[PDB]
Formats: C-alpha cells, structure tokens, sequence
C-alpha cells in the first residue's frame, strides 16, 4: 500500500527531526511514535507491519526493537556490502585547511552497492583508494550527489586535501557531526575543487557507458579517474537483523556498526495523502 | 526518427491542476521507461518522475511526491503526467525524456508551466 508508506515516511522523518532537539531523542521519539496517527491508525501499529526500509522509519522501527536491513546508509545511500570486511582502522590527517581529522580506516579491498532515491552505483576501493564508481541516476546533480559520496567514502588524500575551510558542521541540536559528515557537508555545499582537482583519465568509448568531468558534463572521451556514468542502469535481497539504539538515535548492528542516524535522514519529503496528527 | 512532443502546460494559480501529454513515436514505445525532467528559472534540469514500460511501477521526486502521478498509455503511444495541487515552485518548461537514466539522449521541446 503505497499511500501508507509514503505517509509513513513523511511522519517518520518529522519526529525524528524534532526527537534531535531534546535532551534524550530516543525517550522523545517513542512519545512521538505513541502520540502520532495516520490516516486515523496509531504509528505504532503501521511500523509493527510495513516493510518500508527508509533511513527515518527505521529509526523508528529500532526504537520499537523491530529488526531493519543489515545495510548502512551513508550521504543518504544505502551501502550492501558485496566485498571485504568491516575492521577499521583510526589516523589522524589533515585538511587543506590544515584543521586535523581523526577517521577510521578500512584496510584492504571492499566492495559496496549504493542504492539511493535517485542513483544507483558500484563502488570498488582499497585502502584510502577509489578503484571504480560506476553509477546511474535520475539527473545530473543526482549522479554528482553519488560521486561526491563515493569520493568522501573512499577517504583518498585528494579529497581530504581538497577541503578549503574549516569544518564545523552541526546537526538540529547544533551537535558536531562526526569526521566523515563534516566532509560530507563540506562537498555537498560545493564539490569544485574536490572535482577538478581528483584527476581525469581518457575513457573507452563502450555502449551503454559515458565519461563525466569535472564541470558534471558527459564526455565520450574523458572522465573523473575511475568514475563512469551507466546509461543502461546498474542492476541491484533485504537481510532484515536485530538492531540496537541509543539515546541519541544512533542505530548500531550486532557488532557495533552504526547503520543509522539522524544525519542519514532526508532533509525533504512529499505530501502526504493520509491525514498525519501529530501529539 | 525518435519524435517527443509536449502538451499541456499553461499559467495557472496555487492549487490548481494541469495534466501533461508527451506524445511518443519512431520507436516502440510499450518497451522504454520513461521519465519527466524539468528546468525550472534560474536552474539546470532536473527529474521529476520516472515510470516502467509496463506502467506499474513509478518514481517521484520528493517535492512532488503526493501531488503529481505519472502514467502511460501504451496503446496510444502517450506519457502524461497529472499535476495537482500546483505550487509557485512548480513553475518550470517540464519535458519528455526516453529511459529512466541521465543523460537523456532523446527529449522534446517543453510545455512551459507557470504557477502565479
């Protein structure tokens, strides 16, 4: 029933906006659940039997000790593990601000599906390394929004160097974002001089595949070092476990990874077709 | 020969309606998705919706989510795309594009939409 997932989303994401600003979202966010219908049903009761896998409605389904996918959504994209393990890494680097920059680092080969609303993409890396991005999508910014993502992912030097700024990105509660999300913010506001200084590399010319450069124009002769663009698609089921939460809505699977947050929840929405009450 | 031709758009108020038509032709329509973009003023195109070649299965943009559907006649070879409860924002010349997956080869002229 797509009027009700579309209407539980909207509502989700909401309530998981206003749960930020308290001094503990997740006791705000389950009242929020409890008090909230649509279409004249208490929320509770739709999250207990819809499927809709989407970053907000599965913070509410964690909240209610309800099992989500297994996959992590960073930059908005949903990350399926194909490749590789998860052990990680810390180093401290520095930005082209010369600002220090504690991350964790995956050593070796992994590979990822990333499944977003608008783009859909193959992402292969090394150790701080793109190997390839291929990637498909609804429109140009859609395709560079999965770019972007994949860039700051791959956690190249490149890119760390390409921060022109300091980084003091916040989330609703004017909370600091944890070091990939302040990149992430830092080249989604604008990705010109991470794209033009990531490097081009001349393409085959192969049916179904097509360069794109730096100014996020296509090119049969071309492209972004190790990015292509699928103009036939790129192909993508759901392993649903037992998640944990804590107080701050940070979503973590049995071994600790955080799948979700706040952060990884849309800052739009449609309209909704169902009557939403809030409280 | 791959022919796209938009129809419908118009000046109309917040809250009114409009149904676009893309009339399609010099390939076999029933066997490509197809997709509305739109360029809005001072913007690039971007996509708004995206439906299947059988018609079941459809794709929005959030902001227009809940307010426009697309839909297709395959017998007569025709997209269209009902635009309800209009918005300023909604203002843009909305065109017809063959597939789901940018850079669109293949896109028609423009119906101009202007919500005041």
């Amino acid at each position: 029933n797509d009027d009700v997932d579309q209407s539980l989303i909207i509502a989700a994401r909401n309530i998981v906006r206003r749960a930020t600003v308290s001094t503990d979202p997740l006791a705000s966010l389950l009242e929020m659940c409890h008090s909230t219908q649509i279409g004249g049903i208490r929320m509770v009761d739709i999250l207990r039997q819809n499927p809709t896998e989407e970053q907000a409605v599965d913070i509410c389904k964690a909240a209610m000790g309800l099992r989500i996918s297994s996959s992590f959504s960073f930059g908005g994209f949903t990350f399926k593990r194909t490749s590789g393990s998860s052990v990680k890494k810390e180093e401290e680097v520095l930005t082209g601000n010369l600002q220090t920059l504690k991350i964790r680092v995956h050593e070796g080969y992994e590979e990822f599906t990333m499944v977003g609303r608008r783009a859909t993409a193959i992402l292969r890396k090394a150790t701080r390394r793109l190997i390839q991005l291929i990637v498909s999508g609804r429109d140009e910014q859609s395709i560079a929004e999965a770019i972007i993502v994949a860039m700051v992912f791959s956690q190249e030097d490149c890119m760390i160097k390409a921060v022109r700024g300091d980084l003091n990105f916040v989330n609703r509660a004017n909370q600091r974002l944890n070091p990939m999300h302040q990149l992430l913010r830092h080249f989604q506001k604008d990705a010109k001089v991470l794209f033009q200084n990531w490097g081009i590399e001349p393409i085959d010319n192969v049916m179904g595949m097509i360069g794109i450069l730096p100014d996020m124009t296509p090119s049969t002769e071309m492209s972004l070092r190790g990015v292509r663009v699928s103009k036939m698609g790129v192909d993508e089921s759901t392993e649903r476990v037992v998640v944990s939460i804590d107080r701050f809505l940070r979503v973590r699977d049995q071994r600790g990874n955080v799948l979700l947050s706040p952060e990884e929840v849309s800052e739009t929405q449609g309209t909704e077709r169902l009557t939403i009450t809030y409280s | 020969q791959v022919q796209l031709q938009e129809s419908g758009g118009g000046l109309v108020q917040p809250g009114g309606s409009l149904r676009l038509s893309c009339a399609a032709s010099g390939f076999t329509f029933k066997m490509y998705a197809m997709s509305w973009v739109r360029q809005a003023p001072g913007k690039g195109l971007e996509w708004v919706s995206s439906i299947n070649s059988a018609g079941g299965s459809t794709s929005y943009v959030d902001s227009v989510k809940g307010r426009f559907t697309i839909s297709r006649d395959n017998a007569k070879n025709t997209l269209y795309l009902q635009m309800n409860s209009l918005k300023p924002d909604d203002t843009a010349v909305y065109y017809c594009v063959q597939g789901r997956n940018w850079p669109y080869d293949y896109r028609g002229q423009g119906t101009q939409v202007t919500v005041s």
